[PDB]
């Protein structure tokens, strides 16, 4: 209904706000989605072509 | 192919892995989402992921990872972490009751409420891989569940799968900096484990990486969050010849033939190098000489134990980068000429080198700095028995007059235990003097 | 010996036998064995290690007592239940069956 | 990781009440349990002390104990009281007076049956309970006789759960009871047996770190219980939030009881500062350290001086690393050598929590198992012995069918509890 | 032409034959209200729904399946439900009295009654059908209809219908929790039918479903719902062999009689995978091997038995989607390689396997993820004597003192039917062991 | 599928009354008659209690029995006291006078042709009759000797069918009657003889439950009716109205009764809490449960802990998960094994239905066989041995023609009721 998708976007909300000022883990804190901030070397990698199975 | 299989055992094996997987996920281009949006770089398909990520329908790549904590703090944070989505449900288990340092309770009674889920899991992870080159098994021993646990699915895993390799990066009590006061009761007990059912343990105590960070990486504060990317920057090292190409391509079980000599020496300190911070890099023209050296020094090593006081045995280098053979041969050539480090008389070469083309990856945010080349050593050394014979003669002051002890013989396990532990340590100085005898 | 086993501490470091899983739970067995296949009712809290030990045999295991000093070996019996309290009389079992 | 609680007698009614008001501040609770907390970290582990109602209301799992109903209504009353369980409070007609006797065998006795109704209750709606915890003092009727025999008929049913008490030690500085010892030395014994650890409260220690720690010009039981409830908030601190390195209330016995006897310990808090120094006050770690050992600032009135630390354990909270939670130790451990002890190395355990307490940036607890602790069982024990040869006060306790042999024995356990603490202090390794 | 003629006995049969209703007519495209859009002169292009429905003098499609209950709840909650169109009027028998939990009751008074009227229904569908394969017969030996009036009417089909096929489906009294005290009394006289009139019984017991539905589908509060659900699942994987396009066409005589080596050993055990959440499917590489291993594994088991602790006699494998002979083989080859499962030395073989081309369905509301492929099994194994034991041995406590026999007597059946029920049991028992033996 | 149902006496027509009420008010049924409810499962299984009249009135199937009248004006002066027939209403001039022997022999016999004919009346219009039941207690004269020569009547013409007896029986503390142990005792045996199952509410427990519990300053006659009421309302769910799990008397009876003569149970009910406690109740199995086996919830002064139990009932109502429902079940039985009897393994049986009482999210109704049930046959046993040894009160039952003999009959019945209790728990694997 209504007030239950309010109440979920609520609750996800708060979900998402669980650490933002003085309430936040050392996970949160040394832990964050900055993949796009990183600059990785992808020239060098195994192709994998040979393979088993049974 | 050439899967391997990473268990995190404990609160310290958790914090480790998490740092491991960031970085693996950073290495192979993988979010915490779990997908490859689009990499000009990568070739249409690559996968030298396979080795900690495996292949979903969904087109993810789930790590070949088991977290395991008796109380669910860090599993449930990690849950709800940032990589909610890469890591599965499941894989991630957890107790509901802590070991509280009590290695009978983590190896008797709380540890056996879920080390069968362990194996349970386990075996469906090992089910995916064709090519599984092992084990690593990352815990602290001076922990309860790390001990306790980590002990009893080593013990099991020997039996569930024979001869595969085991790597157990394994954090004992530093010489000074130490947490728990039973920890030197924790460390002597779960001695049996690391003896036999672990083909190669390194050392990764925290007093040293402290040390380190405070000298050379130019921060007055450091963190766990610090000491597990280094950690994880070691691992990655020292998986980096199975992961991507490299000049000298070297395994697990080929590390494993040429650093352990006899049948339980294998207790191997580890060093890195060039740590380096941000303002520092920048100046320097690191050369794989100087980078060697300073690895081979004991300030840059990851284990407290000074090497001068004993022999070393072998040491496995695992370089990175741009580095060209003959640099490596110089500095083998000069290390075997410098005096001050003094390798034992029957190992005349004493020397295995893996070079690796793709360089370490920095992380921003964290702490380290780009560099175009590393190092890491494990080295298997008489040296290492110092922090035996320190840790047994805790044991021994604390055992005088049977102190702690009723916790741990309430638990389960019988008086004879610390004894044997006891035993089977002294044995292990006694063996360690006796290979590092001149012949 | 001067390095202490498994069998030393306690844990089986062998493939179990696995004729003891092959051989039925039978009432029969529980007739000659001595006790029931009723579960054991324990007075514990659901999913706790007090309940797992008072219901299964497999968790209070333990191999050999102390070191050895104070063809090999093979276990697999401590895999199943533990047993009722009741104990099975002989009249409730049947000696033969119907089958070819 | 449950931990229900329990409040006995006035005293430890009081500080019960004052322990829940903290908790309920630090969680986001209203006094009609109501939560409004910034973050859902205070939902995520808030039913480690709450219970939530299927209308959301957080009730504390707390049982409250007095023979004299005017505690449950002062309780009820009080800014925080609407909090509770109405049939959570259990009440006689008929005061303890004061009597250890008449709390634990005749009056006291016949009310532990719904004490252990709805105790029991409360134990097994936990989902996987990690521990009792029980707020009393022993110098009184109530809180000295129902307490000790509310742990006894626990242990029976609850072996291996951890058995948190805070007992408030009384002491003749202090004085304001004289079958103070007798209760103090009744209740000792049974506490040495049904509590796996126990650390001690001291009115004197109490109102000494109010006086000069705090400076506050009329200190007053309510400060009391608010320093008692802050500290007592805090030994939990990595029970109910994350943290670098997590702790429980077993973990918290095997690092701190080096032998089953031996589990009374000595207790502390820090920061704390005057209300004309907050800002002047520089709150580093070393600083922390410094308070923390600082014999002033123990909570029990006894001087780590005269004795050595069998065990120490420093719960920090908040934004900080392991440095300053190991190497200040290593630090206090060298240049206190004589402070401790020789055949336990590292005797101070550290626990981390995220989590600092709400109007501080970072804090520690600090629970010690010092061998000076025994130095007011000593005193306690001549006490009694002084009233037991004279059989002063004696007639009341063998009126309610006490006999004088139970006081013999349970100055023989006392006296023995006494000589192990002595002898562990003066063993050589 | 393939028709199978379902029958739900007691509330337990009811409730299953609705879950499979609802997963039926969802899967072969019949509306619930069961006619055909108004513009749509045919309904379904295709005939594959013959085998549970037929079509009607209307053009709309009645199943083929009888309900019978001797209490009107649920019959009449079927007939006020959103299937209040497809099932017929009659066909939905009824009665103004239950049998109250009691064999006795539902075998010789209640049950005579009712059973010649439910044999005219039967008549009437065998009439309809001119390519009956069998009959499907759900039910719960746990409760009075559902034990006593099943027990009749299988001897009346059995009497009246030659050799022809009879699958039961039976929810059995679980190991640890029951819903009634005479339970054990209801499943021993149970079993004096279900050993000698049908073909192949199938164990759906409830506790290993809740188990099943807790760890896997992630349902915290699952119900008789859910249950019936993965019941109704396991009997369209059974069934859609002859429903749907595969490459190994099974039957239900073939897979009844490539699973029962003697006729009193027709009891067997039954599993289901992947059995996953929506949370758990798109995490995990569900291939062949894996739901094989999965089904293989004791996790994966629809009844609270360990095989680990029997040994395999017969198992059907039936894999319906994008199934390959390229893995199903392999996965079996690897499976007969583990030694937690063991075949007995007369049976070397073991295997029977049906491939479908058709994967499984998902109903609306329901937990079952989407998979791309899955796999039942239909496992006769020397195990299943673990249950009749418990539940002989509950009989046994319970009739020393001769309880609530007097219902039985008042219900009118013989104190020797009580003793040759337990004498037959202890047989079975007997014969299984002898079974298992080695030769 | 339908059960009619009697009320006997002063006490049974007062709690046929307010039974009468609840089962109106749970089924959409005017106090006048008219159906007023908003749902088609409310009509769906009506005829069960009520029977269609020619104007579309719902007439309960009920029979209104009682020596004295002018009880019988307060019955139809309650709020649905207008929904009876009135040929359903049947009176004598005089009261029974308090007298087992009036009440069964001299002026009961003269009344219950009449009653008889309307229960013959109600049957014979029942399509199917599931059974009789009767409301009455043992301590008066018309609802005990009118209620016993009913049922004795009942079982000459229906002997399959399933007598509910919901007895009354008086305790001690609660009493108002001196002659109680004599109608007691003569009318147990035939309770014993002519009930296919007879549950036993005690004033005292009733008292009790509503005084501690319910914690409601006032419980009057109507109050303590209320909760019997509500366990006759949901003793017959299943019969109305559909579930996971349904269930009927008879099954009830086969689930709950292992031998002929044991069929007196404990009822319960849950959730039973005061106003003050409202909002810190959470609503859920995990506390229905526990308000259900508690031993204060029982309407029976004869705490269960005294013996085990041969069988229970649990008859759920509302939106539960069945598994949930019956692992709480099984954890109760894994971890109580003292108070179930060995040689009856699985004892608890469990029965969901989908729609809860009309106010009520979700509750549950208790039926126990424990073998405490011969406590109160005991307590009130030594009463009667001591009025009797004396004579005392005899010649008021001997004026009617009733021999001494059947006294020491009677007490020879209860007795026996009482050893086979007592064997039956005592008995061994
Ligand atoms: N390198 C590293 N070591 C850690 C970290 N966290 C904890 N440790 C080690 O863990 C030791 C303390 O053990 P515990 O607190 O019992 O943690 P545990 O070993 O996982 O065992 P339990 O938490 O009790 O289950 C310390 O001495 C540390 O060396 C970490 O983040 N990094
Ligand atoms: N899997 C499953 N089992 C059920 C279901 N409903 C009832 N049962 C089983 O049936 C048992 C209860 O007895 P019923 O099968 O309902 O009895 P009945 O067949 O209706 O016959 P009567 O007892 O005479 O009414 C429970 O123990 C359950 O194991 C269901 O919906 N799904
Ligand atoms: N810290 C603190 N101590 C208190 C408080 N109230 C009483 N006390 C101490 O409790 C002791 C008396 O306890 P008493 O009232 O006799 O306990 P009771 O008999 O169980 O009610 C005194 O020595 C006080 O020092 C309080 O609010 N806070
Ligand atoms: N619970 C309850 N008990 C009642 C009620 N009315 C009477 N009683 C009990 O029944 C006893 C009197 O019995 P009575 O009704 O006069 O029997 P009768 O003369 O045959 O109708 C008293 O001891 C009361 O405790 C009532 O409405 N509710
Ligand atoms: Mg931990
Ligand atoms: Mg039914
Ligand atoms: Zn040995
Ligand atoms: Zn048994």
């Amino acid at each position: 209904s209504q007030a239950q998708e309010m109440a979920l976007t609520q609750r996800d909300a708060r979900f998402q706000t669980r650490h933002d000022g003085k309430w936040a883990t050392t996970y949160s804190t040394g832990y964050q989605d900055r993949s796009a901030e990183a600059d990785v070397c992808h020239k060098y990698g195994a192709k994998a072509v040979f393979d088993i199975q049974d | 192919m050439r899967e391997a299989i990473c268990i995190h055992i404990g609160q310290a094996g958790c914090q480790v892995g998490n740092a491991c997987w960031e970085l693996f996920c950073l290495e192979h281009g993988i979010q915490p989402d779990g997908s490859m949006p689009s990499d000009k770089c990568i070739g249409v398909e690559d996968d030298a992921f396979n080795t900690f990520f495996s292949e979903t329908g969904a087109g993810k790549h789930v790590p070949r990872c088991l977290f395991l904590d008796l109380e669910p703090t860090v599993v449930d944070e990690v849950r709800t972490g940032t990589y909610r989505q890469l890591f599965n449900p499941e894989q991630l288990v957890s107790g509901k009751e802590d070991a509280a340092n009590n290695y009978a309770r983590g190896h008797y009674t709380i540890g056996k409420e879920i080390v069968d889920l362990a194996l349970d899991r386990i075996r469906k992870l090992a089910d995916n891989c064709t090519g599984l080159q092992g084990f690593m098994v990352f815990h602290a021993v001076g922990g309860g569940t790390g001990s306790g646990l980590g002990a009893l699915l080593l013990e099991r895993l020997s039996v569930d799968y024979g001869k595969k390799s085991k790597l157990g990066y394994t954090v004992y009590p530093s010489p000074q900096v130490s947490t728990a006061v039973v920890e030197p009761y924790n460390c002597v007990l779960s001695t049996h484990s690391l003896l036999e059912h672990t083909d190669v343990a390194t050392m990764l105590d925290n007093e040293a990486i402290y040390d380190l960070t405070r000298r050379s990486l130019d921060i007055e504060r450091p963190s766990y969050t610090n000491v597990n990317r280094l950690i994880g920057q070691v691992v990655s090292s020292l998986t980096a010849s199975l992961r991507f190409d490299g000049a000298l391509n070297v395994d697990l079980t080929e590390f494993q033939t040429n650093l352990v000599p006899y049948p339980r020496i294998h207790f191997v300190l580890t060093s890195y190098a060039p740590v380096v911070s941000a303002e520092k890099a920048y100046h320097e023209q690191l050369s794989v000489a100087d980078i060697t050296n300073s690895v081979f020094e004991p300030a840059g090593m990851l284990t407290k134990c000074d090497p001068r006081h004993g022999k070393y045995m072998s040491c496995c280098l695992m370089y990175r980068g741009d580095v060209v053979p003959k640099d490596v041969n110089a500095a083998i050539a000069t290390i075997k000429t410098k005096r001050t480090i003094q390798f034992v008389d029957w190992c005349p070469t004493g020397f295995k080198c893996g070079i690796n083309y793709q360089p370490p990856t920095v992380v921003p945010g964290g702490d380290l700095a780009k560099v175009q080349r590393a190092v890491c050593m494990i080295a298997n050394s008489t040296a290492i028995a110092e922090v035996f014979a320190r840790i047994d003669h805790k044991f021994d002051l604390m055992y005088s007059k049977r102190a702690f002890v009723h916790w741990y013989v309430g638990e389960g396990m019988e008086e004879g235990e610390f004894s044997e532990a006891r035993e089977d340590l002294a044995a292990l100085e006694k063996d360690y003097e006796e290979v590092g005898a001149e012949s | 010996h001067c390095y202490h086993k498994c069998r030393c501490y306690g844990h089986d470091d062998t493939l179990p036998n696995y004729k003891l899983l092959t051989i039925p739970r039978t009432n029969n067995y529980y007739a000659a064995t001595g006790g029931c296949p009723c579960v054991p009712r324990v007075a514990a809290h659901p999913g706790s290690w007090r309940l797992k030990e008072g219901q299964l045999r497999s968790s209070t295991y333990r191999c050999g007592t102390g070191c050895i000093k104070k063809c090999c070996h093979h276990s697999g019996d401590q895999y199943g239940w533990r047993r009722g309290p009741h104990t099975v009389l002989d009249k409730n079992t049947a000696a033969t069956g119907k089958c070819d | 990781r449950e931990i229900v609680s329990c409040q006995a007698g006035q005293c430890g009614n009081q500080i019960g009440s004052k322990f829940w008001e903290v908790i309920s501040d630090e969680h986001g609770v209203d006094p009609t349990g109501t939560y409004q907390g910034d973050s859902d970290l205070q939902l995520e582990r808030i039913n480690v002390y709450f219970d939530e109602s299927s209308g959301g209301r957080y009730v504390p799992r707390a049982v409250l104990m007095d023979l004299e109903p005017g505690t449950m209504d002062s309780v009820r009353a009080g800014p925080y009281g609407q909090l509770f369980r109405p049939d959570n409070f259990i009440f006689g007609q008929s005061g303890a007076g004061n009597n250890w006797a008449k709390g634990h065998y005749t009056e006291g006795a016949e009310l532990i049956d719904s004490v252990l109704d709805v105790c029991r209750k409360e134990a097994e709606s936990c989902d996987c309970l990690q521990g009792f915890q029980l707020s009393h003092s022993l110098g009184g009727g109530t809180g000295s006789g129902m307490g000790t025999l509310l742990i006894s008929k626990l242990r029976e049913e609850y072996p291996d759960r951890i058995m948190m008490t805070f007992s408030v030690i009384p002491s003749p500085r202090v004085s304001d009871t004289v079958v103070e010892p007798y209760n103090t030395t009744l209740s000792v014994h049974q506490l040495v047996e049904n509590s796996d650890e126990s650390m001690c409260i001291d009115n004197e220690a109490l109102y000494d770190i109010c006086f000069r720690t705090l400076k506050l010009t009329t200190p007053t039981f309510g400060d009391l219980n608010h320093l008692v409830a802050a500290v007592m908030s805090g030994v939990t601190c990595c029970l109910r939030f994350p943290g670098q390195l997590n702790s429980d209330l077993r973990k918290l016995a095997v690092n701190l009881v080096p032998f089953p006897r031996l589990h009374f310990f000595m207790m502390g808090f820090a920061p704390l500062t005057s209300r004309g120094s907050q800002q002047y006050r520089g709150l580093s770690v070393a600083e922390l350290t410094q308070q923390m050992f600082d014999a002033k600032n123990m909570m029990q009135a006894a001087d780590p001086r005269h004795g050595r630390y069998l065990t120490a354990s420093a719960l920090f909270r908040g934004r900080m690393s392991t440095k300053e939670v190991d190497e200040q130790m290593l630090n206090v451990q060298n240049k206190n050598s004589s402070y401790f002890i020789e055949w336990i190395p590292n005797n101070i355990k550290s626990s981390i929590c995220d989590i600092p307490p709400k109007g501080l940036k970072m804090s520690v607890t600090f629970i010690g198992n010092n061998t000076c602790i025994q130095e007011m069982f000593r005193r306690v024990g001549e006490q009694f012995t002084g009233m037991f040869r004279r059989k002063a006060f004696l007639h009341w306790y063998t009126g309610e069918g006490m006999d004088e042999m139970e006081f013999t024995e349970a100055e023989s356990n006392m006296n023995d509890l006494v000589s192990e603490y002595q002898q562990y202090q003066d063993a050589t390794v």
